[PDB]
């Protein structure tokens, strides 16, 4: 097979097998044994340029898993700001729904990350959006006792 | 009980080790080089609690200092009291583990445990009275967290009736640069609920408030916090230090302070706050200084006490001022607030006075509280962790490493029946 070392390749982060493996015809979007691609993995764990010449090789900017992630959920959790920011740039979303029913201002706004909030807003996250436990992203500031994450999910 | 052994591992940990020998080795009255230029002899009446006696007088501070990392020595060789460490107490290793805890339980810690355990035994040869073990760690880390775990479990299976004690700090995204900390967080809770018996819980969030809000500090340094959490220890080891009837050893510290033996995580704080190397014209009086260190404006960690109530409290004030003062106004808050007391606890806040105040103070206040209010502080880690491990981001680093990954949801399971104990002694009434 010939996506399994593009999938480990973007998730190791490197710049070798991202550029010639692509070109021996190589699942550009080769997921694994619950629905990861290439791109969740770049995005993921720290990688800048392998998600911008894998957006450019056909990367969907709306990906999914057994789950439902996607790449910018995959992002805002961690805390990769560039990431987040191109991997809108393209037209990701940025309220999809996932099986325990979070979006990604969620994820960003549970690990602290927040101008992955300042910029998850002002790209139209929805403030309504509840989740598996009823309650919104304006509900995870208030039960967290961050009060930063608070002041700009009521501005 | 009376001798103290004390050890310091992982970056956080060391740093604040240092800070604490700092400022009691200038309150002790020993020299950076390790001779006595003090004046009073209220600070060798119990010096012996954190010093052994090299024959000369030389005070040699009965410490251990580790690190996977090979660096963090040359910040020991710096700082300013840092020659007065014995030789053979310098085990530092040279892998370093780069924010993994099972790399530091499972791995290369595995490996320089049984290096410090033969230190410790050594150290434990020459104790007359040997109370317990005084640690000073960090918890998002790799080395602090896992191979601090680890030399607890070993420590505990071979000396099964000294105290356990750990002063352990906090990580949260407002300081923390990676975020493979809500694991190890959630892993070194897990071996503490189990193998500790007192814990202090610093966070690293209210130290940026305190630096930022109070302090007016807009760029808080690395330092700028260690100065706050040495103070603090200063002030809860006041009772270890100074001769008492309240709080003498660590047995009767813990004793009128651990109701259950799970609960054990502990809400210092202290009253005045004061930036680096700056002393008080206005030195604080009695009603403003137990007014503060009783409100949530000079917490160390981010827990508002307000929403929980409290289970035992330990109050201790320094310097010269009046006995019956003091007494009064802890009763006035706790009866002005009984509405913040477990009502069938009774007698819960102990609060003794000791002669010689801290460095740059006149008058201080110490603060112990354990409090319901703390699930708080676990209700938040078992939100950035259920949000990462139901993801299982990282795990090929631990679960790689000889870790089971089920001893993950085990540590969930475990906290979040803690969190249900908490819950469940803040509604209790005396039925
Ligand atoms: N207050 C304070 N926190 C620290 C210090 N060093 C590290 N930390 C915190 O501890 C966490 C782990 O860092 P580090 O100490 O390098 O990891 P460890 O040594 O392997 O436990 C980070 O999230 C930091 O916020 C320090 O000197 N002071």
């Amino acid at each position: 097979d010939l996506g399994k070392k593009l999938l480990e390749a973007a998730r190791a982060g490197q710049d070798d097998e991202v550029r010639i493996l692509m070109a021996n015809g190589a699942d550009v979007n080769a997921t694994d044994a619950s629905g990861l691609t290439p791109l969740h993995l770049a995005a993921t764990y720290g990688h800048l340029e392998i998600v911008e010449v894998l957006l450019k090789h056909g990367a969907d900017v709306n990906a999914i898993d057994i789950m439902g992630s996607t790449p910018l959920h995959l992002a805002a959790l961690i805390g990769h700001l560039e990431i987040v920011e191109v991997l809108l740039k393209h037209g990701a979303d940025v309220n999809a729904v996932d099986t325990w029913g979070d979006t990604p201002l969620h994820l960003a706004a549970i690990m602290g990350h927040l101008e992955i909030v300042e910029v998850l807003l002002k790209h139209g996250a929805d403030v309504n959006a509840q989740d598996k436990f009823g309650k919104t992203a304006f509900d995870i500031s208030i039960d967290n006792g961050n009060e930063d994450l608070a002041e700009i999910l009521q501005k | 009980m009376r001798e103290i052994v004390h050890i310091q591992a992982g970056q956080c940990g060391n740093q604040i080790g240092a800070k604490f020998w700092e400022v009691i080795s200038d309150e002790h009255g020993i020299d950076p080089t390790g001779s006595y230029h003090g004046d009073s002899d209220l600070q060798l009446e119990r010096i012996n609690v954190y010093y052994n006696e090299a024959t000369g007088n030389k005070y040699v501070p009965r410490a251990i200092l580790v690190d996977l990392e090979p660096g963090t020595m040359d910040s020991v060789r710096s700082g300013p009291f840092g020659q007065i460490f014995r030789p053979d107490n310098f085990v530092f290793g040279q892998s370093g583990a780069g924010n993994n805890w099972a790399k530091g339980h499972y791995t290369e810690g595995a490996e320089l445990v049984d290096s410090v355990l033969d230190v410790v035994r050594k150290e434990s040869e020459s104790c007359d009275c040997l109370q317990g073990f005084q640690l000073t760690h960090s918890l998002g880390g790799g080395t602090g967290s896992g191979m601090g775990t680890l030399l607890i479990s070993k420590i505990r299976e071979e000396y099964p009736d000294r105290i356990m004690n750990t002063f352990s700090v906090m990580p949260s995204p407002k300081v923390s640069d990676t975020v493979v900390e809500p694991y190890n967080a959630t892993l070194s809770v897990h071996q503490l609920v189990e193998n500790t018996d007192e814990t202090y819980c610093i966070d690293n969030e209210a130290l940026y408030d305190i630096c930022f809000r109070t302090l007016k500090l807009t760029t808080p340094t690395y330092g700028d916090l260690n100065h706050l959490v040495s103070a603090t220890m200063s002030g809860v080891t006041t009772c270890l230090r100074f001769p008492g009837q309240l709080n003498a050893d660590l047995r009767k510290l813990a004793v009128n302070m651990v109701p259950f033996p799970r609960l054990h995580f502990f809400m210092p704080g202290f009253a005045p706050l004061t930036s680096r190397g700056s002393q008080q014209y206005r030195a604080l009086t009695v009603p403003e200084l137990t007014q503060q260190m009783f409100d949530s404006k000079n917490m160390m960690a981010a827990c508002d006490p307000r929403h929980g109530r409290y289970l035992t409290v330990a109050a201790i004030f320094r310097g010269r001022m009046s006995m019956k003062e003091v007494d009064e106004q802890m009763l006035n808050v706790q009866n002005k607030n009984s509405s913040y007391f477990v009502e069938w606890i009774p007698n819960n806040v102990k609060t003794a006075v000791c002669d010689i105040p801290p460095r740059g103070l006149k008058m201080s206040a110490t603060f112990i509280g354990n409090s319901t209010a703390i699930q708080e502080l676990f209700k938040r880690i078992s939100e950035q962790f259920t949000a990462m491990f139901r993801r299982k981001a990282f795990l090929h680093w631990y679960t790689g490493e000889g870790m089971d990954e089920m001893e993950f949801t085990e540590a969930e399971s475990n906290m979040n029946d803690l969190v249900s104990e908490y819950q469940q002694y803040q509604d209790a009434t005396a039925d």
